[PDB]
């Protein structure tokens, strides 16, 4: 019950950009495979599909001359493929099928040169206690492009997590905050690690959050 | 192409209210096999779509009954019976007959609820970053209802403007309230010029202002 | 399970 789709992906003027959706727990040949792309103000715009119980292919004609689509019934994976990319072609990318939806794959299309981020803690202290809890985090800085993935704990930690949408600096790089809160008892015994993701420069860290004495 | 129209744009609903949205086609959507290929997605806040109803009417598994989807030809409506936390994000139709496929606009669904202070917490920048020159300050302010709040930030009593950068959260999908953050960025000796760094913040839910600060030195 | 629904006809075969 489940499409998983591949990672994001900065990309050239011009270039193309193929990425992938792999599907589980239904029969990947008995359903329309297919590519949606959705604009940055919430519209959902169809690519096409596939269907993959016999390879054939329909196109909304907008994109009939830069999309490629393909199916490998071995592995369940789907596979899009959009050559000659402009700007208009940054986007998410989702595939659907049947009851089910990938999480997207954001494409940039930016002649910039990757930058992964700087990772510095948010150090709970006494001024950042309210009735009896703490506040923490990581402030994530300085990357391009879009975006990183913050998780605490290897992903063991996800309760009271707000992981903020990232700005856009004057530089023209990003910078987001994750931040948790925790009990304000537990800062001598737990310990809170933020881990970064940031795939179009193969940047990981983790960072562990220490409390500050003040 | 075959347009779908949503209304309305935007539901403004509180828990217990029931909800409808309209989807109307500019043809008819029944297909030469009998059926009518129209679909309904809700895409929930920061996520992927997912899907909730197909055949007009027939309801995706896991999703809850207060669901239903009607209609037939061209006129097509999805009604919540009695809205929950968890049902906000944006509503969307596509059909499934015709080439291209297409879809609604969106209806964006919203929670009203009782007004929420924020609780307010800031952070002096980390020796590691004031190595490299930078000092960055944050002021969180978590889990507060409307949305609408005045951050500002003050430095040994002076009002700041144009070093700071707010992002706010999408409503959260159980208490249906807001975050925000706001980050004051200074360079390293601008930063070490100054004593008391405030952040002091305005909101419907508290009775008069509430102040956050530190001094350069204690923390 | 029972298998969830289609969101349109799959295509004919081609040849």
């Amino acid at each position: 019950a489940y499409l998983q789709q591949s990672g994001a992906e900065l990309v050239r003027s011009g270039a193309s950009v193929k990425m992938s959706c792999k599907a589980s727990g239904y029969t990947f040949t008995s359903y329309n495979m297919h590519w949606v792309k959705q604009t940055p103000g919430q519209g959902l715009e169809w690519i096409g599909y596939i269907y993959p119980g016999n390879g054939v292919t329909n196109f909304n004609q907008k994109f009939k001359g830069k999309a490629t689509l393909t199916a490998d019934t071995s592995s369940s994976t789907a596979y899009m493929q959009i050559s000659s990319l402009t700007s208009e072609d940054s986007a998410v990318y989702f595939c659907a099928s049947a009851a089910y939806w990938g999480q997207g794959t954001l494409v940039t299309v930016s002649s910039a040169s990757t930058k992964g981020p700087s990772v510095f803690p948010l150090a709970p202290s006494s001024k950042s206690t309210s009735g009896g809890t703490a506040a923490l985090g990581c402030l994530v800085k300085d990357y391009f492009p879009e975006p990183v993935t913050v998780s605490w704990n290897s992903g063991a930690l996800t309760s009271g997590v707000h992981t903020f949408p990232a700005v856009l600096q004057s530089s023209g790089l990003y910078s987001l905050s994750s931040v948790v809160t925790v009990p304000s008892s537990s800062l001598g015994t737990q310990t809170y690690i933020c881990n970064v993701n940031h795939k179009p420069s193969n940047t990981k860290v983790d960072k562990k959050v220490e409390p500050k004495s003040c | 192409d075959v347009v779908m129209t949503q209304t309305p744009l935007t539901l403004s609903v509180t828990i217990g209210q029931p909800a409808s949205i309209s989807c109307k086609s500019s043809q008819s959507l029944l297909y030469s096999d009998g059926k009518t290929y129209l679909n309904w997605l809700l895409q929930r806040p920061g996520q992927s779509p997912k899907r909730l109803i197909s055949l007009v009417s027939e309801l995706d598994s896991g999703v809850p009954d207060r669901f239903t989807g009607s209609g037939s030809g061209t006129d097509f409506t999805l009604k919540i019976s009695r809205v929950e936390a968890e049902d906000l994000g944006v509503y969307y139709c596509w059909q499934g007959t015709h080439f291209p496929r297409t879809f609604g606009g969106g209806t964006k669904l919203e929670i009203k609820r009782t007004v929420a202070a924020p609780s307010v917490f800031i952070f002096p920048p980390s020796d590691e970053q004031l190595k490299s020159g930078t000092a960055s300050v944050v002021c969180l302010l978590n889990n507060f209802y409307p949305r609408e709040a005045k951050v500002q930030w003050k430095v040994d009593n002076a009002l700041q403007s144009g070093n700071s950068q707010e992002s706010v959260t999408e409503q959260d999908s159980k208490d249906s309230t807001y975050s925000l953050s706001s980050t004051l960025t200074l360079s390293k000796a601008d930063y070490e010029k100054h004593k008391v760094y405030a952040c002091e913040v305005t909101h419907q839910g508290l009775s008069s202002p509430v102040t956050k600060s530190f001094n350069r030195g204690e923390c | 399970p029972p298998p969830p629904n289609p969101n349109d006809p799959p295509p004919p075969n081609p040849n």
